[PDB]
Formats: structure tokens, C-alpha cells, sequence
């Protein structure tokens, strides 16, 4: 339910970037692979998060696993925009995205 | 207003499906074909009746909803058209729209074809109704229509953005014309004062498909509350510091110039990468049928290449004919 | 045969009219309203009548005359049609086509209304008069049609083109069908042999309307007298040398290639459409079929006459 | 409301001129063009400015204007286009709509040029102004225009009739789109509300003509005086009996239907009165366009015509050629 | 100005009738051609009389005569607007014609 | 030949589908939707697959299909086009065209969008795989094209017709060009001579829709089987006299006459456009146009033939 | 399965003519309404009936009841074409319709 | 009347060049501007003038004037065609312009 060690994970945002960008790094710096993930998760291009970038987040297809039932994906979405957004737009920004 | 964007009643791309097929917090029946960049509400197909609505109820006072969609037609004349309702209760199928009559709350609707022979279509009606009132399919509803502005939305060369507003008892249909690809573009299209609808309701949207056929395409929905500047709390407390704002934005913005020069070198680095421009995909009826009208013409033009390649051929038969005898 | 264009008999855009607003050496009366590029001789408002004449007379033995007009209705049916007239003097105001009855002349008329009701309009009816026979107006003058044809001149996408050709006492009236803006591209309408026509006289153009209501316009007029050239005198050692004249034309055309180059950078330096192309592209390639079509006629013809000359051997 | 035509401030047809050549109580000027039948404001030449104005100024307090009027372009692009006025002094001729500039009351442009190139055109513009403030010409009045809705009224097969109405400083304008002959089928258009306006002023209308060339032609002008039913003085003691009106509205009907009957048997009796249908006079553009292509054709057929005639010539002449050396 | 004398004139009647009903009579009611006069005036077809339908039939063209000034054209018609008209419609019904 | 119609085979509107909405005697799979007029393989969303095969296996020697679909685009580029096999299993799902590779039998392919960047599409290639050749799809199969074509079968105005027939171990793919709703005006695309495919097998289509995005409809479907007429056993005194036919048929074209007259006063008792009319008219002279040329081109060979003889005497 | 009896039935002819054909016949002879059973059930026009047209006319709703079974149908037509069709052409003509 | 010092203008060349071409040159050669009065007074393009052209050349408005009689231009160029043109074809060419 996007804890600390779910956004540090090298290997998830090297798989993201595979393809897109051809630039394979040994290691990177927390604060850089999880600006790499609140950049390339806003797919709009809005720079900001919502309930819907953050659903495909969480439920993820990568190359098997049960699907994520809706109340819980509910519950998650809805605990993290109360406890981040505290601007109560809806949107989840960088500055927000920082403190988790 | 302030504006609060609500998840639980809204998909967007480009993964606005998932593994199972189904659009997240929202049910479509009919012959509705959701994608992962688009649903299909109702396909060019004879007879096709579609609806996608809401799963939980919606429970707001003022509102902004953004439809972004597109009417594709071969003819043209249009088969039904979209229609947007905010019910009380879903209705999956029916014979307006591809939804069930007798609605309590608003709709508006899309009409595409003109039933009344008025020849005032395609046109946007908006229609309130308490759930005891028919829909009269015959007339586009004109006896019913609370506000009609008259727009194109079909065969444009970009989608149709609309955004619906219910503020103070106040509906505001603003709708952008899908000519330009700037998002903020919206032209004023009607306004509905004092209209009653239920507090709390389900968000849907639907198309149906007559003889004549469209493509029904939805490509997003967007729900925001809206609440007054003086109702809302600020509660600035919870707020730490402008100090860490101007700390993060500013290595924010430097990580996302650092990137753009990253993946400079690498989109020009590997040449599998390829671009492909938006304008020959529009293309007008007219101009259709004048390019199927220049095609046909190719076909004469052969054979009448062929008729002098064998006119030659002859006369050089009875050229090489006229020696021999001397 | 050899051509001089008589610049005081004709009117040409895009400076038709003048500041104050006349057609220079040209009188225009009735409902005419010359314009910057045409002169709409008849406007489609309900009974209109209109004339531009010449106001001197031309003394001419073999002339030619091209005029580039456009008639556009809305509905289907012209209202009365256009009129050229080579008179001995100026009708003005009139019941024939805008202009007065009883001339002393000749008339080509593009009717547009069948008033005989014979199912025969529009058409091109050429008509000699000597001044004591009406018009006979409620049959298109069918008993005084010297010479007839049958084209249709309304709604076309491109502006008509006549030519009217008065050489050796015979008239020959050539019709573009105006499908093709290529200027020549003449078709054979009519002819008339042996007329007699008054040695000097005003060249006129004119037009009506009736209860229905067509615009007729006439973008130009142009007039060229015609010599024959065993009959014209030539002037010998008045020309300049061939040697100064391939001098000055190298330069001429280095120039304006040099001002095209000029004029490059500075058209996009400082800042039709689809549909309308397409349609274009359509009548080109209906003009390339017929051009094809027509050099296979000639080529089928071609021979045709070698295998007549084999048939007597 | 209560009506009352007010003839001093109206033209109709089929005898809108006099043997002078001029309007009654109307005065025009620029290249208008008065006829019988209509005035033609502006011809369809390149440059054109005209204008129609009344002479004595109207001073009414609520006030309606029926305007019948057509735009027919030979293309698919009009340029500028009509405009009714309600302003203080007589703008005759000017840059705008061949009227003057910075004008004192209110206009209606029926915009058909989109100068601004934002494809929303043609289009129906209601501006106010106080005389000071210059009108944009090159964004179509987009900044001042208090409501635009948008119709189409060129090369429609019917006259297009507005219908303006000044009403407790409120201005509807509901437009009849021309496509049926019936009078009374208006369309809301658009509605201005809290607007103030000179109490008296002149009536007017203008065209204009830019690069395209349009035939802006006026057929009537109908001006009503409007009056609450609590303000107006009723004054009955004028109004005689009902009795009279009995015995006078049956023997005028009695006299309408004894004429019909008594020109019955002498329409037919004459056959030199003759009909003429409505239908052919209207073509739309790619009609037109169409039929011109089916009519360029008819060439193509009449020359392979010849060329096959010619063919069967040269094959008989073969024919006749055998038989003759044996 | 439209005289009981004026709208009482049977070759006035007679040569409006000419050519569209080709019934030539020979003496009418006075009522009956005042009907003629109404019915022929009536231009639109509205049954009713106006301003500008009252125009035309003052300054009127038959086959010369000076043309009306505009003032006493508006003078004439006000006047007759006031004194028939009283229903304050602006048209002129034949109820209210058939007073004068 | 004798061509027997075989239903088990074949589907047609305007009754496709029945009320279980299942296709008879046709199986389909991927995302292929039919309808009650017609079956859209592949609908216009992105990285859509559909396919429809035969249920039964067919045993044929010598047969013919015929297929009429449309592809209609909003852009001006195919997304991959259809495909129609004759395997020895069903492909259903699969990356080639919607169907499955490897496949055991023949496939012609309408490919619409150019992989090998050669400019040679849209083109038809006839493919005859026989269990172990990995279709080229980056390369539009060029290695594997026993015969290609180059026809445009996109945004045509009226419906595309093809007809492909084994005969004699010969498959020859004739196809109509979509500018007539002629059914018969099939000119001449492909053949392959001296092929072997499988003596039964399934008959299948399929459409695949990549990035870009094309409707892939399917309007009929109709199989016959083919025999040559010294080969097929006539059955002597089986069929009826002629007396009771010619008995018949009066009275069938008598009671379908006074139908049309019973239909005439009901057709108007109880209560196409402008424009789409005057297109038709445009498109049926442009066919009469080429109708006339291919006249004169016969015309032209009788002459020739005629002058081939009267050379070597 | 294309019965003696199925053909000759005037309420389903009745119902098959309602809406096209405004004109409700008392009583016909049998070939009059198997004319009419063969005219309405050819679809495509060429005057002739095929395994389609046919399974089409058998299996069709009217106005709930289960659906025929693929294989009976495919029964019912094969025996038709085997006893009808004499040419061997597939097609079901009316000079062969009219034996049964 | 087309003098030597009115085709030797380089304000009124500069005049009719405004807007069409946005290079204002310092000087030029005679024969320069010569060519570009011949140039921009061929409104037609078929690299000649005429004396509708000569018209139009003359008498034009500019940045009021009284216009000039048509007696006098029809003498200008009458006298014009008379010098210039040898070849007698009604046309003037540059060839013939050369002269003066
Ligand atoms: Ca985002
Ligand atoms: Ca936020
Ligand atoms: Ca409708
Ligand atoms: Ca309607
Ligand atoms: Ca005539
Ligand atoms: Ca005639
Ligand atoms: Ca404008
Ligand atoms: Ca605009
Ligand atoms: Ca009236
Ligand atoms: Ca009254
Ligand atoms: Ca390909
Ligand atoms: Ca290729
Ligand atoms: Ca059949
Ligand atoms: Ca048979
Ligand atoms: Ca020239
Ligand atoms: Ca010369
Ligand atoms: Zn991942
Ligand atoms: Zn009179
Ligand atoms: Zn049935
Ligand atoms: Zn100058």
C-alpha cells in the first residue's frame, strides 16, 4: 500500500525504464528512483498523482498474481490521498509525494 | 471554486482498463467495448446499445464533470448520439440512449439524428426529469428541452471536450468544439438557472445506434467537486513550511530538465523509434468523396493508355507491312 | 491570319474601372454596375436590364472578339441571358436582352429561358438584322436564327469563354464550355458564311433578367482587328537587329529569375485550401481524359487517311 | 405583451421602392441596391458597403423587430455579413459592416467570416456599445460580445426571419433557420440581460463585403412597438359593440369564400397563367458541385462516342475490302 | 386621403381586377367593391391594412402625376390611423374599415 | 464448371446471426463481433484480433469463395488487413493477421500497412504454407508471396469483392475493385499453378488491427464446390418435364407482377438523398466510361485479329 | 422440416405479410400462399432458396422457445436438398419447390 | 505621357514596390527600375503591355488629383503605340519599351 520500501525498489523502476530509455545504472540515490517513479507513473503529464495513476500503481501487471479486489484498492487509494494531500485537491504533488 | 478531483467516479488512459477487462469503479453493459485507451459505447455496428455507469453513489452538491469523446461517422448523418446522465439510479439497458426512461435526475444528450425533421441537428439538449416523464424519442425532446445549443461533434479532427457544471443550482454546458488540440478551449454552449436534481446519484454515460450507424467513442471522465471558497476549511496548520516547498520544487524541476536531456541522446540514439503526424488521420466527407472520385478516375486513365499502347502497336504492324510488297 | 489588339474597343481587369468610376472608353447604362475586376451587367434582383457599349464607332473589315463572362443562378433556369452586339448605334436601354430592338447588326445571344418551350435552351442564336424586322422575343427568335447551337454556359466552375471571329464575310462563333481554365481551349459552336454587316459600327454587350434571376458578369472584352497577310504592307529596315534583341532578353529573364529568388525569402519571412484542390484535381484529370481521347481521334484518323491512299494502288 | 406595428419604421415587399427609386421613410446609402422585391444591402462584387437606415428616430421603451432576410455565396465562405442596428445617430457608411464605428446603442452581426480563425463561424454576435470603445474587427467582436450563438444562414432553400426584442431591458434574439416556409417556427437564439440602451435612436441595417463576395439581400422590416397589458390604457368607450362586429367579420368571410370560388373557374379557364416550384431554385454547394462534375463528364461519353463510331467506319471499310481482289 | 368618394370609385376596382379575375361587371354595391378595395389592398394576405399597405394605395401608379411629398404621406396615414383604428393594433381590420 | 452452392460452408445477411448470437455453422473467437448484416473481424480500437472458421472440415478438389467485405479507416493507412484461409486446423487466436502461424494450408493475405517500408501496400499475397514457414510479418511475407497484386481496397464507396478459386491445382484470385455494386465486374489479380494444399480442410477468416486502426466488416461469405462437366454423372429421367415448368413459371411471374401492383397502392397510401444521388450518377458514368473503353478495346483486338490473317497471304 | 402442413398455413403467410403488405385476405389456395412463403423467404432476390434462406425460415423467432439443435437442422436441410434439388446445384428453385 | 523622367522614378518604384517587396534598395540603374515599371505594369503576365495597361499605368490615384481627360490618353497613347510599336501587333514589348 506504497510503503517506504515499495517506492525503494531499484529493480522495479530499472524495468520501468527499460526500452524508454536506454541508460542502464549500477545505483541510484532513493530520492532520484523515487522522483524516476513520480515521474513516470503522472502518465497524463500533468506532474501529479490521482486515484486513478495511483490504481495502476498498485495494481500492477509485470512479467501469474491474483487481482487486488476493489475495497481494498479503495481503502488503500483513500488512506493515502487522506494522509499525503493535505492541500485537498485531490492531486498529489511532488512536495506532498515526499514526506512517505 | 475550488476543485477537488474525485477517482472513485472517473477513468482515463492509457490504462483505463485492467486484466480482468473491466473499467475500475464502473459497470457497462450493452455492447459496450471498454479498451485501454477508449470505450466504445456504441460501435458502427446496426442496432447497438451501450451504457457505462457509476458503482457507488455520488453524494455532492456542486460538481464539474469533463467528457472528452468523439462521434466517428462514414455518412453524414448520426445514428443517436452520446447521452450523460447523472441518475439516481443505473439503468443498464433501455430504449433512450441505450439507457432506461423514466430518470430521475439530468441528462444531456448528444443528439445526432433528427428525428423531428426539424433539421436543427446534431444538437445538445439538456433534460431534467423527476422519474415520472417519458422521453419523447420522436422529437429529439423538444417540448422537454430546458436549454438547446446547436453544435458539431461529429467527424472532428479532434475529441470533443465537454464540461457540466452544477453550481448553486445552476447547470453550465461548456463545450469545446474538437477543432484545436489545446485542452482550455472551451466555448460557452447553454446554461439551465434553478433546476432541481438529486443530492446523491450515480454519474453515467451511454449511446445507442439506430439504422444509420456512428463509432461511440469515450476516451475520458472526469468528476471534481466543487465547493465555495467561504464553505471550505482551510486549516493552514497542517501545513508545514513554504521552506521545504521551495527545498523540493526546485530539485523537482531540475530532475525533470536533467531527464529531458537523458533521453535526448537515446531518442535519436537508437532509429527503431518513429514519429507519426495527427492530420491524415481527418479527413472530411466531401474530401472523401472527391479523393474516391479522383481514384476512380485512375482506372479510365489505364485503360486509356492501354487502348494507345495497342492503336501504336497497330499502326507500326501496318508500317513495317508497306516494304515487304516492294 | 494577322491580329492587332484595339485597345480603345475593349475592358479588361483587375483596373476595370477607374476613380470615378466609369469604364474607360466604354458608356454603360441601365442596371450595369462595372466593378474593380468585372461588370456585372445584370444583377439577379427581378427585372434588371443592362448594356456597356463603345462610345466610338470601330471601322473594321475582319475583327475578333473574345469575351470571358460568367452567368450563375441559383435555381436551374437562366433568366434571359447575355448579348453581344456589333451595331451601328448604341441601343442602351431596351426589350431585347437589356438593349433596344430594330438594330442595324449583328447580335449573338445566349439565351438561358426557353420561352418557345421546346426544350431547347440554353443556346447560342446568332442574328443579322438591318433595322425593319422585331425580334421575335416569345420564341427565341427561332425563324431569324442564321446559325444555332446548344451549350450550357450557367453554373460553371469556370468563367466562359467566347470568341466571335468576322473574317471574309463569315462569322464563326468558338465556345469554351468553361470546364478547363486554360483560356485556349476553344470549341466549335457556329458559323455563318456570306453576311453582310455594316462597314463601321459600336460594339456593345448587354443583358436581362426576367422572372427569374441569373448574375451576369463579364470579367473582359478584348478586341483584335484582323489583316490578312498578303494585305498587309510590310515596313522594311524600320525594325531594330535580332543582335540588341538577344542582348536585352538574357538580361530581362536573368532579372526576373533574380527577383523570384528576391521574392522567396520574404513571402514566408513575413506572415486555396483542401476540398477546393481535390475538386481541381477532379477537372484536371477530366480535362487529361479528354485531351488523351482526342489524340487518340487524331491518331485513329491518322490512319484512317494512310489506309484511304492504299485502297486506289 | 401588447404589439403594435409602427409603419413608419418598417419595409415590406412587393412594393418596397417608388417610382422615385428610394425607400419610404428609409434612407440608404454605399452600394445598396433597392428593389421591389428586396434591397440588396451588398452586392456580390468585391468591396461592397451598404447600409439602410430610418430617417425620424424611434423612441419606444420596449420594442421588436422582424428581420427577413438571405446570405447566398456562390462558395462555401461568406464574408462579413449583416448587421442590425439600434443606435443614436445614422452610421451610413463606415468600416464595420459598412457602418460607421463607435456607435451609440446596440447590433446584431450575423458574422459569416471567421477573422479570427477559431472555425466558430458563421455566427450571431449581439454587441453593446456607448460610443467610445472600437469595435474588433479582426477577432470578430470576441471580447465584446455579451452572447453569441451560432447558426448557419447561408444558401438556406427558405428566407432566414430573426426576431429581436428589447423587453424590460432584456434582448432576446430567436432565429428562424430558413429550412421550412412556415413564418411562425422560431429558434431561441440567444438573450442578454440588464442592458442599456439609448431611449431613442434610429433602426438600421448594413452589410459589407470583403475578399469573398456574398448577395446580402433584405425581403422585409418589421418594427413593433411593446406594451405591458398593465400600462396600456385601455380606453374601450371607442370600441362600439359586438353586434356590429357580427354583422360585418361573416359577410367578410362570406365575401373571401364567394372570391375564391369566383377565381376558381378562370385560373384554369386562362392557360396563360403558369406555376413555377420552389425546390429547383435551392442547390447546396456539393450538390452543385457534383452535378458539375456528372455535366463534365457528358463530354468524356460523346468523344469515345466518336471514337468508337469512327472504329466501326475504318472496320467496315476493312470489310468491304476483302472481297473485292477475289 | 381616403375619402368615402375614393374607396367608392368602380373604375379604380374595375382596373385592379383587370387581368387577375377576367369577370368584368358592371355595377356593383357599394359594400361589394369596398370589399374589392379591401381584399385587392391587402398585399400580404393577412386580412388586415397597415401603414405601408396604405402607402401604396395613396401614392399610387396607374397608366405623369407629381409624386406625394413624405410628409403629408405620414400625416395622411397617422391621421387615418387614429380616427379608424381602435383596438390601438397598428392594423386596420375591415370592422374597423367598414366605419368610414 | 458446375458449381454446387454448399451452405454449411457460407454465411450471408440480412439474418447472420440468430437470437443465440452465434454465427451457424461458424465458429468465432478473438474479438470479432458479429452482427445481423454483417461480421466485423476486427474493430477500429488498438491491437484488436478476431477470427471466424468453419466448424466442419471440408473435402474439396476443386472450389470457390466468394468474399465481400469493406475496410474502412479514418486515417489514410491500413492497420494490417484481412485474411482468408483455407487450413487444415482452426487458428482462432494467434499474431498473424489474427490467426494462428504455422498454419497447414493456403492464406491470402490483404495486407494494408507496408512493415518492409517498400511502398508496394496495400497489396494481396497468397501465401501456401505447409507446416513449418514462420510468416514473415515484418517483411509482408515477401520471401513467401507465390503471387502478389496492388489494389486499393480502403474507404472504397462501395464494397469489396473478391473471388478466389481452386481449379485443377490452380488458385486464381480475381478481384473487384470496390468503385461498381456490380456483383459480376471481377478483373483479374493473382494465380498460382501447380500448388498442393490439403485434400480437406477448414475455411477460415480473420483481421488483426495494429497501432493503427481499421473496421474490418464482412458482409457474406459463399463457398461452391466445383466439378467439370465430363467429370460430375448426369441422372437421366430424374428432373421433371419441361410441360409442368412452363406451366409454372407463367404463373409465378403473373402473381409476382400483380404483387407488385397490390405493393404499389400501399407503398404510398400509408406514409436515398440529394447528393449521395448525384454521386451515384458520377460514379455510374465513370463505370459506363470504362465500360465503353473496354468495348473499344475489344474492337481494336477484332481488328487486329482480322488484319493478323491478311499478312501471311 | 419443411412440412406439407408448414408450408400451408394462412396465419404465419398472415403474419409474415403484416406491416409490408396492408391488405388482410380472407381465404387462398395452397399454391397462392406457398408462393408467397417462397417469395417472402428469398432474401437476396435471385428467386431462389438456399440451406441459408431455408435455416433461416425454419429457426426464427416469431411472437421464449429453445432454439433447434445445429445438427437436426443440418438433418432437415441435408434431406431437403437430397430430396428437392434434381440439378445439383444447391440452390432450391420453385420448378423444384413445387414437388413437395 | 511615358517621358524619359517619368519611367526614370525611383520614389514612384519604390512606391509601387512598398508591401510586395520588403528590400528598400539605395540606387539603382536606369535600366533597373525601368524593368521593374515593366514588370509590375504587366498586370495580365504575358511580358507585354498595352494600352489598357498604359491606362491603368498613367492614370492611377496614388497617395485628391482631378483626373485626366480621355481625349488627352487616347492621344498619349495612340502617340505611344505610333512611336514604339513596329511589329503592329497592338501589343508593346520590352524589345519595343527598349526604345525610350
Ligand atoms: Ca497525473
Ligand atoms: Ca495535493
Ligand atoms: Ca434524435
Ligand atoms: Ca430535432
Ligand atoms: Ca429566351
Ligand atoms: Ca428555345
Ligand atoms: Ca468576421
Ligand atoms: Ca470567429
Ligand atoms: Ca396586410
Ligand atoms: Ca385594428
Ligand atoms: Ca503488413
Ligand atoms: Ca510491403
Ligand atoms: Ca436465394
Ligand atoms: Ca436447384
Ligand atoms: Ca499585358
Ligand atoms: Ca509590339
Ligand atoms: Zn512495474
Ligand atoms: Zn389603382
Ligand atoms: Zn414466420
Ligand atoms: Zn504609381
Amino acid at each position: 500500500g506504497l510503503d517506504k520500501n515499495t517506492v525503494h525498489d531499484q529493480e522495479h523502476i530499472m524495468e520501468h525504464l527499460e526500452g524508454v530509455i536506454n541508460k542502464p545504472e549500477a545505483e541510484m540515490s532513493p530520492q532520484e528512483l523515487q522522483l524516476h517513479y513520480f515521474k513516470m507513473h503522472d502518465y497524463d503529464g500533468n506532474n501529479l498523482l490521482d486515484g486513478l495513476e495511483l490504481s495502476t500503481a498498485i495494481t500492477h501487471v509485470h512479467k501469474q498474481a491474483p487481482l487486488m479486489s476493489e475495497d481494498e484498492l479503495i481503502n488503500i487509494i483513500d488512506g493515502v490521498l487522506r494522509d499525503d494531500d493535505k492541500n485537498n485537491d485531490g492531486y498529489i504533488d511532488y512536495a506532498e509525494f515526499a514526506k512517505s | 471554486p475550488h476543485r477537488r478531483f474525485e477517482y472513485k467516479y472517473s477513468f482515463k488512459g492509457p490504462h483505463l482498463v485492467q486484466s480482468d477487462g473491466t473499467v475500475p469503479f464502473w459497470a457497462h453493459a450493452g455492447n459496450a467495448i471498454p479498451s485501454s485507451d477508449q470505450i466504445r459505447v456504441a460501435p458502427s455496428l446496426k442496432s447497438q446499445r451501450g451504457s457505462v455507469w457509476t458503482k457507488t453513489k455520488a453524494a455532492f452538491e456542486n460538481w464539474e464533470v469533463e467528457v472528452t469523446f468523439r462521434v466517428t461517422g462514414r455518412g453524414r448523418i448520426g445514428a443517436d448520439g452520446l447521452a450523460i446522465w447523472y441518475a439516481e439510479n443505473q439503468g443498464l439497458e433501455g430504449p433512450v440512449f441505450g439507457s432506461a426512461d423514466l430518470w430521475n435526475g439530468v441528462g444531456i444528450f448528444f443528439d445526432s439524428f433528427d428525428n423531428d425533421g426539424k433539421k436543427n441537428n446534431p444538437a445538445i439538449v439538456i433534460i431534467g426529469n423527476n422519474g415520472q416523464i417519458h422521453y419523447d424519442h420522436q422529437n429529439d425532446g423538444a417540448s422537454q428541452a430546458l436549454a438547446s445549443c446547436q453544435r458539431d461533434f461529429r467527424n472532428k479532427p479532434y475529441p470533443v471536450r465537454a464540461k457540466i457544471t452544477y453550481y448553486q443550482n445552476t447547470l453550465t454546458v461548456m463545450i469545446n468544439n474538437g477543432f484545436t488540440p489545446d485542452k482550455n478551449d472551451y466555448e460557452f454552449c447553454a446554461k439551465v438557472e434553478n433546476m432541481i436534481i438529486p443530492a446523491q446519484g450515480h454519474f453515467g454515460i451511454s449511446a445507442a445506434t439506430g439504422g444509420l450507424a456512428d463509432d461511440h467513442d469515450v476516451l475520458s471522465f472526469l468528476t471534481f467537486q466543487l465547493t465555495e471558497p467561504g464553505k471550505e476549511p482551510p486549516t493552514p496548520d497542517k501545513e508545514i513550511s513554504e521552506k521545504e516547498k521551495e527545498k523540493y520544487q526546485e530539485e523537482f524541476e531540475h530532475f525533470q530538465q536533467e531527464l529531458d536531456k537523458k533521453k535526448e541522446e537515446f531518442q535519436k540514439g537508437h532509429p527503431d523509434l518513429q514519429g507519426q503526424p495527427a492530420e491524415e488521420i481527418f479527413e472530411s466527407v466531401g474530401d472523401r468523396e472527391l479523393r474516391q472520385v479522383f481514384e476512380g478516375q485512375n482506372r479510365i486513365h489505364l485503360e486509356i493508355k492501354q487502348l494507345n499502347r495497342q492503336l501504336d502497336m497497330i499502326l507500326d504492324e501496318q508500317r513495317r507491312y508497306v516494304s515487304s510488297l516492294t
